[PDB]
Parts: C-alpha cells; sequence; structure tokens
C-alpha cells in the first residue's frame, strides 16, 4: 500500500490570508484519482477537488488544485470565517489509502 | 539551430569499451535515436526513444539520455563493426529534424 | 518486404529542375509520414522535407520555397520537383520513412545519386 | 449508463482496443447532449438531435487513445495505418464518433512511452476484427520462425506524448458508439 | 466531408422534354439523398427525400429512383414552371450537412 | 444529496454490531455506496465498497475478512455488519457515495465520494 | 402549411451584433427544430447553425463560437446573435424547418430571407 503523507498538520492563520498545503506519497500514483476534502468541526466531510484540478457542485471560487507526479499542492486563495476546517487527500491508484490530516486554526 | 556535439573519432583499444556521447544544450527533454553507416549499405538503426533497442541487433550496445548528455556504449567489442554513428533529436516548436556532426569508429 | 528504390540521376547545370521519383513496395506512400533525407559526399547527415499523411509539409530552414514534395498515389510513388539548383547540393538521396513524428527512421532506401556540376 | 466509458481512468491501446456491451440502459442521453465544447461530435448515420426516437439494443462503445491528427481515419472509409491495421470501421456505418483533448491526463513530462500500435502488416484488417496476436512477422525468403533478424519484424512501436507538443500529436481519446440493434 | 458533385449546369430544353439530371456524390453515401426546387426570387422548396419518396403536393412527374453512389430523378412533361435551378444533397454526415452544386433547367 | 444516517448504538466487546444508512434523492443505480470510519480524534481508513446491480464488493486489506456490506434495494437502503467487535472499534462509521469505482465494471474513474451522510457512532466497550 | 418569415436583417456595421426575429406561427415550436441556411450567391447554400428541443447548439467548424443559438418556446422567436462578423459573410438566412422518417433527415418548408451586408 502507498503511504501518502500530508505535512505539516497545524496552521497558523489570521482571518484572512493565502494558505498552501502539501500532500506528497510513495511511487508516483496517477493524476487522476487525487481527491481533496474538506470536515468542518462538527458536520460530516465533503467533496472540494477530484482530478487534482476540478471543482465539485457548490465549491467556491477560492480554490485552485493543481499536481502532477508525486508531490501535490492545495492552494487555498482568500480566508473566510466558514472555511478553516481540516482537509484531507485520498488516492484511487493502489487500492484506496487515506491520509492523516491537516487542520487549519484561527490566530 | 539545435546545433549537437559529437567526437570525430574515437581513438580506441581492442577488447575493452567505448564510449560515444552527443554534446548539446537541454537533450533529456526530447528523445534520441541513434544510426550506424557503412561506406553505404542503406544505414539501419541501432538506438531509439532515448535507450530502447530495435530487434535483431546484437545486445552489446547500450544507451543513456539524461539531461546535459546522451550517451551510446558499447561493451566487449567485436572489432568488425567499426563504421560510422550519428544521433538526432526531434523538435516540438517548430517540425524541423536536426542531426549529428559525425563519429569516426575503428579498432587496430 | 520494404526496398525503397531511389530513381533519377545525371547531370545537371545550376538552374535546372529534376525529378528524384522515388519508389515503393508493401507499404502505401499515401498513408505514413515519408520524408526526404539526403547525404553530403562524405559529411553529416541533413534533412530535405516531410509530407504528412493529411497533407501539411514542413520544410527546413536552408531550403525554403525551391524544393517541393508531391505525392502519386496510383502510381506509388513520391516526387521531389527540385528547382533553382546551387553548386552546394550535389549528395546521395534517400527515401526515409518515419512511424510517427517524435520518432526516429526505420526504412532507409538504396539512394540515387546527382551530380550538380559543369 | 455513460459512466465508466467516459469518466474512466485508463484507455487500451489502439491494437488492443477495448469494447464494452452496454444493455438495457435508458437513454443517458441528456449527459452528452449537454457536452460542451467536446471539441468534436461529428457522428454518421442518423441526426444527433433525433436520437431519443430509437431502440437500440447493442450500443457498443470503443475507447483508445490515438493522435490528433489521427482522429480523421476513424470516418467510415479511409486510408492508413489506424485505418488499415489497427481498427477497422465499415463503409456503411451507422453509429457516432466522440472525440476530445486529453493532453492533461495522459501526458507525461518524461514521456508516456505506454501506447502501442502496428506499424506493419502484411494483409489489411478485416471489419471488426482484433489484431491481438504479437507473433513474429516477416516478409521474404527467409521463413526465420521466431528467429529474429533482417527481413523479419516485430510489429509494435510506442506513442511519443508529451506535453509541450503540438495540437495534432497531442493524445486525443477516441470513444465511437457503433450503435447495432 | 463528402465534396458531392454534379456537372451538367449548362442543361438546355425547350418546352416540353424528357431530360434527366444525374447527381453522382463522392465516397459511398448509399440511399441518402433528398431533393429541392429553386424559383428565382423565390425560397427554396425540397420535393424528393430518400431518392425515390414522394411529399404532399409535389406532382408525379418529378420521379426517380436509385440508390449507392448513384443518383436520378426523371423529369417528364417539362413545363415552363419547371424553370431555374435544382438542388442535391446527402445526410450520411450527421453535423455538417452538405448541399448539392446546382444545375439550371433553362426554357429555350 | 438526501443521505439519512441511522442513530447511535451502544455494545459490549465481542457483539456484532450493523450500521444503516438510508438515501435517496437519486437514481440507486450507476452509483455506489461508500462506508468510512473514523475514530475519536485519529483519522480516516477505507472501509468497503458495496455496490449495487452487480453485488460486487471491495474491502479494505486490514479486515478482508472481517466485514460483510449488503444493498437493500427495496428501499436503497444500505448496511454494514461489522463482526467481532473488538476493544478498539468505538468509532464515527460514514456512508458516502462512491464515485471511484463505478458500477457496472471494475474500472478506476475521476472523481470520489460525492455526498455523505450524517454519521453514528458504535459504543463498544464494555 | 406552416409560414416562416424572417425579421431584423439590414445593412449593419461590420463586427457588430444582429438579432434575426424569424419567429413565425403555424406549427408546435416546441416539438421541431428549426435551422439556418446561408445562401451566397456564388457558393451555393451552407448549414449556418441548428437548435434542437433540448438547448444543444450544434454548430460548424467555422461558424461554431463566433454565433450563438437561442430558442425562446414563450413567443416565437429564434435570435442569432453575431459575434466578429466577417466580411465574408454576405448573404440570405434562410430559417427552415427539420423533419424526419426515423432514419434520413429533411428541410422541410423554409420561409424567405433578408440580407447581411457586413458593411
Ligand atoms: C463525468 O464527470 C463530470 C464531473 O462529475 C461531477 O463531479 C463528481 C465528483 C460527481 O459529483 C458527479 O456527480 C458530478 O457530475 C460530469 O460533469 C457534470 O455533469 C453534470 C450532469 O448532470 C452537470 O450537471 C455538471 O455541471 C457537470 N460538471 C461540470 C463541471 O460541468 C460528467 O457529466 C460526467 N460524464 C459522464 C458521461 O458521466
Amino acid at each position: 500500500e502507498i503511504v501518502l503523507t500530508q505535512s505539516p498538520g497545524t496552521l497558523s492563520l489570521s482571518p484572512g490570508e493565502r494558505a498552501t498545503l502539501s500532500c506528497r506519497a510513495s511511487q508516483t500514483v496517477s493524476s487522476t484519482s487525487l481527491a481533496w476534502y474538506q470536515q468542518k468541526p462538527g458536520q460530516a466531510p465533503r467533496l472540494l477537488i477530484y482530478g487534482a484540478s476540478s471543482r465539485a457542485t457548490g465549491i467556491p471560487d477560492r480554490f485552485s488544485g493543481s499536481g502532477s507526479g508525486t508531490d501535490f499542492t492545495l492552494t487555498i486563495s482568500r480566508l473566510e470565517p466558514e472555511d478553516f476546517a481540516v482537509y484531507y487527500c485520498q488516492q484511487h491508484d493502489t487500492s484506496l489509502t487515506f491520509g492523516g490530516g491537516t487542520k487549519v486554526e484561527i490566530k | 539551430s539545435y546545433v549537437l556535439t559529437q567526437p570525430p573519432s574515437v581513438s580506441v583499444a581492442p577488447g575493452k569499451t567505448a564510449r560515444i556521447s552527443c554534446g548539446g544544450n537541454n537533450i533529456g527533454s526530447y528523445s534520441a535515436h541513434w544510426y550506424q553507416q557503412r561506406p553505404g549499405q542503406a544505414p539501419v538503426l541501432v538506438i531509439y526513444y532515448d535507450s530502447d533497442r530495435p530487434s535483431g541487433i546484437p545486445e552489446r550496445f547500450s544507451g543513456s539520455n539524461s539531461g546535459n548528455t546522451a550517451t551510446l556504449t558499447i561493451s566487449r567489442v567485436e572489432a568488425g563493426d567499426e563504421a560510422d554513428y550519428y544521433c538526432q533529436v526531434w523538435d516540438s516548436s517548430s517540425d524541423h529534424w536536426v542531426f549529428g556532426g559525425g563519429t569516426k569508429l575503428t579498432v587496430l | 518486404e520494404v526496398q525503397l528504390v531511389e530513381s533519377g540521376g545525371g547531370l545537371v547545370q545550376p538552374g535546372g529542375s529534376l525529378r528524384l521519383s522515388c519508389a515503393a513496395s508493401g507499404f502505401t506512400v499515401s498513408s505514413n509520414y515519408m520524408s526526404w533525407v539526403r547525404q553530403a559526399p562524405g559529411k553529416g547527415l541533413e534533412w530535405v522535407s516531410v509530407i504528412y499523411s493529411g497533407g501539411d509539409t514542413y520544410y527546413p530552414d536552408s531550403v525554403q520555397g525551391r524544393f517541393t514534395i508531391s505525392r502519386d498515389n496510383s502510381k506509388n510513388t513520391l516526387y521531389l520537383q527540385m528547382n533553382s539548383l546551387r553548386a552546394e547540393d550535389t549528395a546521395v538521396y534517400y527515401c526515409a520513412r518515419s512511424p510517427t513524428p517524435p520518432d526516429g527512421f526505420d526504412i532507409w532506401g538504396q539512394g540515387t545519386l546527382v551530380t550538380v556540376s559543369s | 449508463p455513460f459512466d465508466e466509458v467516459f469518466n474512466a481512468t485508463r484507455f487500451a491501446s489502439v491494437y488492443a482496443w477495448n469494447r464494452k456491451r452496454i444493455s438495457n440502459c435508458v437513454a443517458d442521453y441528456s449527459v452528452l447532449y449537454n457536452f460542451a465544447p467536446f471539441f468534436a461530435f461529428k457522428c454518421y448515420g442518423v441526426s444527433p438531435t433525433k436520437l431519443n426516437d430509437l431502440c437500440f439494443t447493442n450500443v457498443y462503445a470503443d475507447s483508445f487513445v490515438i493522435r490528433g491528427n489521427e482522429v480523421s481515419q476513424i470516418a467510415p472509409g479511409q486510408t492508413g495505418n489506424i485505418a488499415d491495421y489497427n481498427y477497422k470501421l465499415p463503409d456503411d456505418f451507422t453509429g457516432c464518433v466522440i472525440a476530445w483533448n486529453s493532453n492533461k491526463l495522459d501526458s507525461k513530462v518524461g514521456g508516456n512511452y505506454n501506447y502501442l500500435y502496428r506499424l506493419f502488416r502484411k494483409s489489411n484488417l478485416k471489419p471488426f476484427e482484433r489484431d491481438i496476436s504479437t507473433e513474429i512477422y516477416q516478409a521474404g525468403n527467409k521463413p526465420c520462425n521466431g528467429v529474429a533478424g533482417f527481413n523479419c519484424y516485430f510489429p509494435l512501436r510506442s506513442y511519443g506524448f508529451r506535453p509541450t507538443y503540438g495540437v495534432g500529436h497531442q493524445p486525443y481519446r477516441v470513444v465511437v458508439l457503433s450503435f447495432e440493434l | 466531408d463528402i465534396q458531392m458533385t454534379q456537372s451538367p449546369s449548362s442543361l438546355s430544353a425547350a418546352v416540353g422534354d424528357r431530360v434527366t439530371i444525374t447527381c453522382r456524390a463522392s465516397q459511398s453515401i448509399g440511399s441518402y439523398l433528398n431533393w429541392y426546387q429553386q424559383k428565382p426570387g423565390k425560397a427554396p422548396k425540397l420535393l424528393i427525400y430518400a431518392a425515390s419518396s414522394l411529399q404532399s403536393g409535389v406532382p408525379s412527374r418529378f420521379s426517380g429512383s436509385g440508390s449507392g453512389t448513384d443518383f436520378t430523378l426523371t423529369i417528364s412533361s417539362l413545363q415552363p414552371e419547371d424553370f431555374a435551378i435544382y438542388y442535391c444533397q446527402q445526410s450520411y454526415v450527421s453535423p455538417t450537412y452538405t448541399f448539392g452544386p446546382g444545375t439550371k433547367v433553362d426554357i429555350k | 444529496v438526501q443521505l439519512v444516517q441511522s442513530g447511535a448504538e451502544v455494545k459490549k466487546p465481542g457483539a456484532s454490531v450493523k450500521v444503516s444508512c438510508k438515501a435517496s434523492g437519486y437514481p440507486f443505480t450507476s452509483y455506489g455506496i461508500s462506508w468510512v470510519r473514523q475514530a475519536p480524534g485519529q483519522g480516516l481508513e477505507w472501509m468497503g465498497w458495496i455496490s449495487t446491480y452487480n453485488g460486487n464488493t471491495n474491502y479494505a486489506q486490514k479486515f478482508q475478512g472481517r466485514v460483510t456490506m449488503t444493498t437493500d434495494t427495496s428501499t436503497t437502503t444500505g448496511y454494514m455488519e461489522l463482526r467481532r467487535l473488538r476493544s478498539d472499534d468505538t468509532a464515527v462509521y460514514y456512508c458516502a457515495r462512491d464515485y471511484t469505482r463505478g458500477a457496472w465494471f471494475g474500472e478506476s474513474l475521476i472523481g470520489g465520494f460525492d455526498n455523505w451522510g450524517q454519521g453514528t457512532l458504535v459504543t463498544v466497550s464494555s | 402549411e406552416v409560414q416562416l418569415v424572417e425579421s431584423g436583417g439590414g445593412l449593419v456595421q461590420p463586427g457588430g451584433s444582429l438579432r434575426l426575429s424569424c419567429a413565425a406561427s403555424g406549427f408546435t415550436f416546441s416539438s421541431y427544430d428549426m435551422h439556418w441556411v446561408r445562401q451566397t450567391t456564388g457558393k451555393g447554400l451552407e448549414w449556418v447553425s441548428t437548435i434542437g428541443t433540448a438547448g444543444d447548439t450544434y454548430y460548424p467548424d467555422s461558424v461554431k463560437g463566433r454565433f450563438t443559438i437561442s430558442r425562446e418556446d414563450a413567443k416565437n422567436s429564434l435570435y442569432l446573435q453575431m459575434n466578429s462578423l466577417r466580411a465574408g459573410d454576405t448573404a440570405v438566412y434562410y430559417c427552415a424547418r427539420g423533419d424526419s422518417s426515423g432514419y434520413y433527415y429533411y428541410f422541410d418548408y423554409w420561409g424567405q430571407g433578408t440580407l447581411l451586408t457586413v458593411s
């Protein structure tokens, strides 16, 4: 199984900036199965990006999405008081392996 | 335009292994092929797609194309395959094939 | 069996036009990416012209306009209406088939010789 | 119905082209009517407007990756490598063709040398036939049974698919729906 | 992509004749044809489809048949209201519909 | 869109817990139901790919012989019946749409987990 | 039996937009397609664009993008918004009606034609 590590896990930012994430892994996975996810404290998660650049239904214009090869990156443009949740990675190249977590907080 | 560089003559010893290198600038982006030229027999292919082998050719040839230089190496030579060798690189900006300059191999 | 054959040699004064009618055997000329490759008398190999399956034609820098490449399906023959000849083009000419461009050349013709001299 | 044909993750090569057997569906046409801009939807036979009026029972869906400047050889009646050796489409074709650019999905920076086609063959394809055999094949006098050498050739080569290329050489994913009752 | 053609354009016939206009197409089409009649100044009007069928209001004199890469409509009992140009059409290629070149049947 | 999750449950070690999920608002076929587990403040680990129209299943490796997931086509309702409830099984089980492997054939697609449900917590410690 | 008319054509300035208002009546406008055919005096007739009862804008190679089809079923109208009017599009635009017999396609009763001078 391919291990999918995301670093760091703790982010400190003001109410509004531009945030950058990361998603590294082992042997290169295809650029077709790298869906990201959003999970607010409390309610259930939801889809954010699929295919490494494709916004889902109802996804705001603040998420870019990119990546091909082994290193991948989610870049968030602007911040809002309803965009401060945890985020996950996911692959379908070799069975299905999730990530650990990357949480962004206030301050 | 995309001029390549190549040594004129191998100046090699029998039995040992020899290296032929095609100089240039940023060859690793594209693919490279290689040819063999007797004093005329309708030259035939010996290396294609960086380091792939055409069928029905002796396996003592090799291939390497990494960034600054692309290299074709012969090991355990038979001293009879003494001929000319050429390397080429295709272009994508404008359709314009570019060819090498010459390599003389001769063992005595 | 592929036995690409070049025909048409002789001697021509600078300016004359010679038609190098190539040949084919086993494969259709108007289905491939056939191209012309020259060979200077003892120097490095060079390119001449290329015809695509669709019909697009591209030429190199030194040879532009003076050279035209056609294709007759009815005779399996690929032509080269070379005109406006200079004194630095006496070479042996080969017919080359490239499967798809991002590749090299697999089939090479016998090669006919033209003498551009007085 | 039209789930794993269009939105799949991998498409087989031309000489081993895929073949589905979609059946017992309803229409799944309001989806590709909204496909825009899907490059070319030049279908043949019945009109694209009058598609939700027929009762096809064996809607096929082929799929592969070819070069952009070679999708023209899919039209019924053509001459070329992909029209004579790899995949054959009969003259009296009664089906639709969909093609679109897929550079962002299959184009490695180094190069995806994992798409194959048969450059040579002695005898052109018959309609609706596979060519999965990879035996050594020669033309001349020497039988050279299994033994490689001159006049005996291996009929496989690989595509040089790269991002920073032209539109014609860029990969196109073609799906042809040869409708048949 | 089918470049369909015809060239008996400069047809001449006095009032009353049984001349025949033939429309022969490019690479194989089959039974895919429909006919039109165009008066000068007025709007084009379709007469016969499927190369052999009938539309209400079209006189039986504009009859014909045919299939494959050959087509024919026979014009019997020529009348002055059979003036001006005529048009073929193919429907094998669905999106990009093609139209016939044009042939003029005159009164002399 | 309307994915409804069942309630919570309390159990003892060594029992067999079943978690239900009813979802509606879309044609049930041509889509897959996905199952995901989340331990308290730990993370996500894949749980299954109960798919319709074929009964085919694909479970993860860590529990390759422990989980059975069946489809109730009569109500487009899904259930997971985990077996041999261990001590470290207290977690949240999430029922979501699967767009990763398809429904008819076995082949990967571009996508992921579209709509989720509500969530349920299985209490099994003692 | 369907009477078709067209309006809005004029000697508009190059590069502007123009709205043909074929409108017309005599048929269930929400059941049949209706196309446009460009009649140039010299090069015969070519099919400009089409719209179906699905909001599917099928366009030829040259016309695609530079044009726009618009089907309003409440009141009879089918706009043909121009964009970057080329100097070569000086022809007559007839609005037509589609028909079929299961497989084959026929251009049924046409209407009339306005004039575009692209000047
Ligand atoms: C192939 O998938 C695309 C994208 O799928 C969307 O994202 C997934 C995560 C999942 O949520 C799907 O249900 C989504 O549809 C499809 O594109 C969409 O098609 C719908 C049709 O109802 C349309 O409403 C959306 O606007 C489309 N998305 C965009 C960005 O335009 C596409 O239809 C699928 N193709 C086939 C043939 O199934």
